[PDB]
This record gives structure tokens, sequence and C-alpha cells, in this order.
């Protein structure tokens, strides 16, 4: 018969449900590493404009 | 492997597992109501079921329309859009074309009626209808009716008119001719006569005379060749597309049928459902579950299958059935002996009778199925009229031959020139003959009615049963006393006394409010006498009456009344055939008494199982 | 017919339900706790 074959026909349809739902739990950390890049490339970028700033002062008091 | 669910009632959960288990089905477990309760229908599920029950409407309505409506077993399996596509195209062109027919009709109607009347109102109002000038009325005048009109206007309209007349057909459609503003002293004058005015429906009344009359002639002409090509369209769309239509409604009403199960399942109102798994072979198999006798004894095998009470099912009733059946024709050389035509009829295929053409191919005045499921019974009504035959010449041993009695072996004339049953003695013993097949069907029910108690386990049926048969001692005592009168008399006095209270006494353990019900039960023995004795009597009677129809009626029963009685025979042979039906109703009549009024069968103030009528319809 | 085929059905196929949900739940939770954790760390980095 069918019983429990029938409860693993579920258990099937709930894990392409769940690999769905695992790919939310993929996209979350790809869209937060994603994120989180730029705002070092930023952070390193400000500090260079900012740094070659502070040589070009430096040497014209100098 | 395809899983089914099943249901139907607790009484029966046995006889469907048995009926399941012959047929193909393993893993058989009982569901309770929560399991049930799963199945409920969705908006998706509804709405294609919404549309099969539009497809089923749409099928009957158009092939209604092309021809006449039936239903095949095929069906011609497709989706549902496909189903959507093939009705739409057929259904627009039957739609239009029933409608362009009906509207050609009408018009033709129309223009048939008045063609005359508004071409002679036409002519005498030439002109006449545009003219700012001049105001017409049309008006419709019988000959009788002209004088009285004629002066009518002549008062209210002096000489300052023109009343000109002509004349369609019958009377005359006239016309008055008024200046504009004694309008309406002529129409006083048409209202008061009890004169109406002559107009045509709608728009073609409204428009000028002429216009109306020149059209309502082409129409007269035009519509019979309109009519005419329609008609062919509508003929070749019926001969190709008919059993196309059919097909259709069949897959639909199969979709109808599973969906509105579905759903009916699925509020778990079900006393019995089971569960199993067929095998794809055996998935087909699982949902389905000498002549005279076996042939209608095959289809009681369905109700051997099937019983509903502790009373042994009606198989035995066509045996008992048959005697009785057999010999309410017993006529002479006038009835029975040429009721072999009218047999030939039924079971074989004649032209004689209108509706009945190719019997082969089920042509009857009842529907080309049904005569199918009555051929059954159409070779039973055959060896009813062969058995008649026979008891036609069982009759010509006591009205013919020169060992039996005086009559002549040979008539000088025709066989059956004398009677001899007409001796009061001869007809009786057949009579009583008859009566005696009575007594032991009496004792048939009445095993019947106790049984039913037995094994179904109620009491009060048992107790009615086995009493009753206390008052079968008192019939057989009290009959022996007049079927060989100086039998008994003395012997059932004393007996009798003893057999009535054989009667009552487990009745009284019943205790039954119905005391002088009794006298009906006694009625009721004395019922299935009376039956079986005008079957008897009544049946030797038709043939008595031949006496003066087939045989001497004329002259000094001299030789030649051979072709002069014949004058009587054509007038009483149709008569006799139409009180002869009525005679044929006995048996079911005989079968009533008991079948309907319990006595160990289902009928009884309406109750489960199906009424006999209808059973022996097919057997 | 035994009555342990249709109930034992109901309670493995609502079983799997319970099971859909918990881990659908869990991970959900997971996705913004690593969200977090790596948000934590670039903000460690950035400020050396």
């Amino acid at each position: 018969k069918l019983e429990a074959i029938l409860s693993q026909e579920v258990e099937a349809e709930i894990q392409a449900l769940l690999q769905e739902a695992e790919a939310k739990a993929e996209a979350v950390k790809r869209e937060a590493e994603e994120k989180a890049k730029a705002l070092l490339q930023a952070r390193e970028r400000a500090l260079e404009a900012q740094y070659r700033a502070a040589l070009r002062r430096a040497e014209s008091a100098g | 492997m395809e899983k089914l669910v099943l249901a139907g009632p607790k009484g029966r959960a046995k006889e469907l597992l048995q009926s399941l288990q012959q047929a193909g089905v393993v893993h058989l477990e009982t569901l309770r109501p929560e399991a049930l309760s799963a199945y409920q229908l969705s908006p998706e599920e509804r709405a294609e079921l919404r549309r099969w029950e539009a497809v089923s409407a749409g099928a009957e309505h158009t092939l209604s329309l092309l021809g006449l409506e039936a239903e095949p077993a095929r069906p011609f399996p497709e989706g549902l859009e496909a189903a959507e596509k093939a009705l739409s195209p057929i259904q627009a062109h039957a739609e239009g074309l029933t409608r362009q027919k009906q509207e050609l009709e009408e018009e033709l109607a129309l223009a048939q009626a008045y063609l005359e009347p508004l071409e002679r109102l036409a002519a005498l109002a030439h002109g006449l209808d545009k003219s700012p000038f001049l105001r017409v009325i049309p008006f419709l005048l019988t000959e009788k009716e002209l004088p009285l009109v004629e002066e009518a206007l002549r008062k209210a309209l002096e000489d300052r008119y023109l009343l000109a007349h002509e004349a369609y057909a019958g009377g005359v459609p006239a016309l008055v001719v008024v200046h504009r503003k004694e309008v309406d002293q002529a129409k006083a004058a048409l209202s008061r006569a009890g004169v109406a005015e002559l107009r045509l429906p709608g728009a073609l009344g409204e428009l000028p005379l002429s216009e109306a009359a020149r059209r309502l002639k082409e129409r007269a002409e035009a519509a019979p060749r309109e009519l005419s090509e329609v008609r062919q369209h509508l003929a070749k769309l019926a001969r190709e597309s008919a059993s196309t239509l059919q097909s259709l409604w069949t897959r639909a009403q199969d979709e109808v049928a599973r969906l509105k199960a579905l759903e009916e399942l699925a509020s778990g109102r079900f006393g019995f459902a089971l569960l199993g798994y067929v095998p794809v072979k055996a998935k087909p198999k699982v949902e389905e579950a000498n002549p005279p006798w076996v042939k209608p004894f095959e289809l009681l095998v369905s109700f051997l299958n099937t019983p509903k009470y502790g009373t042994f099912d009606p198989t035995p009733v066509v045996p008992i059935f048959f005697p009785f059946w057999f010999g309410m024709i017993v006529g002479d050389i006038g009835y029975a002996l040429l009721f072999y035509l009218v047999g030939r009829w039924l079971s074989g295929y004649v032209k004689r009778n209108e509706p009945l053409v190719i019997d082969l191919f089920a042509l009857k005045l009842k529907p080309p199925v049904l005569a199918k499921l009555v051929y059954i019974l159409n070779w039973m009504v055959f060896w009813t009229v062969v058995w008649g035959l026979i008891y036609g010449e069982f009759f010509g041993t006591f009205l013919e031959h020169l060992g039996v009695f005086g009559t002549p072996e040979h008539p000088g004339l025709i066989p059956i020139l004398i009677h001899r049953i007409d001796t009061a003695k001869t007809a009786n013993l057949l009579i009583l003959l008859s009566v005696a097949f009575g007594v032991v069907m009496v004792f048939a029910g009445l095993i019947l009615r106790a049984y039913l108690g037995l094994k179904h386990r109620h009491m009060a049926h048992f107790w009615e049963g086995v009493g009753y048969l206390g008052g079968l001692l008192g019939i057989l005592a009290l009959a022996a006393s007049y079927l060989g009168n100086l039998q008994a008399g003395w012997l059932s006095a004393l007996m009798y006394l003893g057999f009535g209270v054989f009667l009552l006494s487990v009745v009284m353990s019943s205790i039954w409010l119905m005391i002088p019900e009794i006298f009906t039960q006694a009625g009721h023995i004395l019922s299935h006498i009376r039956i079986y004795a005008v079957g008897a009597a009544g049946g030797i009677l038709a043939g008595l009456l031949t006496d003066v129809g087939f045989a001497m009626a004329e002259r000094l029963g001299l030789i030649g009344v051979l072709l002069g009685i014949v004058v009587a025979g054509v007038l009483h042979l149709l008569i006799l055939l139409l009180t002869t039906l009525g005679h044929m109703l006995q048996p079911i009549r005989l079968i009533w008494v008991e079948f309907f009024t319990k006595f160990g069968f289902y009928e009884e103030n309406g109750r489960p199982y199906r009424p006999f009528k209808s059973v022996r319809e097919t057997q | 017919g035994l009555i342990k085929s249709l109930a034992e059905k109901e309670k493995q196929l609502l079983e799997r339900l319970e099971a859909a949900k918990k881990e659908a739940e869990e991970r959900v939770k997971r996705a913004e706790a690593e969200a977090k954790a790596l948000l934590e760390e670039a903000e460690a980095k950035a400020k050396a």
C-alpha cells in the first residue's frame, strides 16, 4: 500500500519548498557580503583622498 | 498501483467487501470520518465542475435542435479547452439557424395573411399617404357590415368625404378619405360601430401603405426559397455532427459524476468507507463489482447477491408467475390458435405495425435501448404465446375428437363447431384446478413471512408468520367440505375450533392491536382464489363467445355458415382482443396481494428494494 | 479494518509539516545571525 509512502511524497514537496527557503538563506548571506564589500571599498577610498591631502599639505608647509 | 476509496452503507459492508474481493482488490481497510474529510473540492476543481455542466448543457441544447437526444455508452476523451473549442462553433451555427428558420416562418405567416389586404388598401390611398392635404383611415369591413358603416360615416362626415373599397378575398378592406381635422369624426363612427382599424405589426404598419404592400408580396414569394436553404444546411449539420454532440455529452457527464462523488465523500457522512489498492489490470474490474427458466433466471442473479432481510431473496417469484401467466391463453380457434401472429411481431420483426420495423435494431414505441433491455421479456412473451397455442389444443381435447366427446373429429365447416365446455361441471373442474394453485401460494408466502424474523431476528414478524399458518388448517378443512361436498362438515366444525386457537396463539405474543384486520387476512386468501378463478372462468368464457363468432350463428347451422360467419368474426375479434389484454394484468395483480401487503417481501408502504413490476419488466 | 492506517497516516503527514516549519524558522534566524556576525567583523576590520 501507501501509507508512510504518501507522507514521503509530502517529504519531497516540502524539500522543494525548503530549497526555496534555503534559497532565501543563501541570498541573505550573499547580499550581506556584497554589501559589506562596498563599505570597505568606500572606507579605503575616502581615507586615500584624505591621506593624499594630508601629505600634500605637509609638503606645501614643509 | 492506483488507489481507491469506496463508500457505501453499513448494512452491506460485507456484501460490498465480497463483491470487491471477487472483483480483485487488495489491502482493504475501514476509514473513520476524519479520514474522509480531507477531499473537499477547491476553486480550481469547482470551476472545472461548473464548466463541465456548462458543456453538458450546451450539448443537450444544440443536439435537441439538430434532431434527437440520446447518450451512447462511448465517450470521446479530450481536455476542457478542446471541449469548449469543439462546442462553440457547433452551437453558434445551430443557434443562428433555428432563430433564422423561425423568423422566416413568422415572417412568411404575416406575408401570407396580409398581402392582398394591404395591396387593396394601398391602391385605395395611392399618393394619399404623404399628402398633408388629406388624411386617410384604413379599416376592415365584411360584406354584411358595409351598409351600416356607410350610413354612419355619412352622418358623421357629411358629403365632403370619399369612401372607396376593394375586395381582398372575403369582405372588403375599405378606405375612407377625409379632410385633416375631420379625422376624429370618422374614427368615432368606426368605434361606435365596433369596427377596428387595419394596420400591420410594428414598423411595417407605420411605413406608407405602398411600401408595405410591395414588400409583403415579395416576402410571400421569397420565404419558401430561403426556408429551403436554411433547412438544407441544418440537415447537413445533423448528418455530420449528431454523433460528436452525443460523445462530448458522455465524456462530460462521467466527469460530472466523478467530481460530484468526491465532494460527497468529503463531507464524510458515509457509514462504511473503505481503502484499498488495485493493480493497473485490476482497476477495470474493481469498480464493476433451457431458454424458458434460465434466461429470466440470469437477470435474478443480480438480486441473489443482494439480500436486505432475513427472508430469502425474491428468486422463486419467476416460476410462481409462470403457470398462471402461460395459462391466461386457453381459448379456441378464434383466440388462442390465432394468437401466433401476435407473438411473432414482438420477438421477430414485421413492418405491419408502424414503429416496429427491424426489431433486430431494436425499433419499437419504446426507446431503442429499452427495447434491447426487454429482448429477454420478448422471448418470454413468445414462450407465453406458444404455451397459449398448446393450451388451444388442450382446449380442443374437450371441444373436438370422437374419442373424448360426441363432437366431430373433423367438422364439415371449421374445427370447433361445437363447444362442450358449456356443460357446467367440465368447466368447473378447471376452475377448481386453478383454485388449488392459489392455496399453494398462500402457503409459499406465509413460510416466507415467518422466515424474515427468523434470520433478521425480529420477533414481531416471526410471531405473525407462524400464527397465521394456524388459520391455514382451518382454510383447508372448510375447503374440503366444499370441494368434495360431503367430505367434512362435522369433521370441520369440531376440528375448526382447535384450528382457530392455533390461528391467534402466538399472534397474542406479538400483541397486535388490529384484531379486526384478520378478516382482511382471510380476504387476502380469498383474493388469490378469486383471481385464479377469473383467470380460468374468464379464460373459457372468451372462447365460448367465439361459439357465435367463428363457428355457427347463422342459418340452421348448415354448411353455408362457413363463408357467412366471418360477418360477425371481424367485429368480435377486436373486441375480444381488447378485453383479454385486461386478463393478462391478473398475474401482476396476483403478485401485488402478496408482494405489496407483506408476506415475506420488502414491499408495504415504500421500503427499500424496487417493486416487482419494474423487476419483471425486463425478465 | 485497522484505524492505524488512516490515523497514523495523518500523523506522519502532520509530522512532516512540523519539520518543514521548524527548519524554515531556525534557518531564517541563522541567516540573520550570519549577516550580523559578518557586519561586526566589517567594523573590527574597518577600525584597523
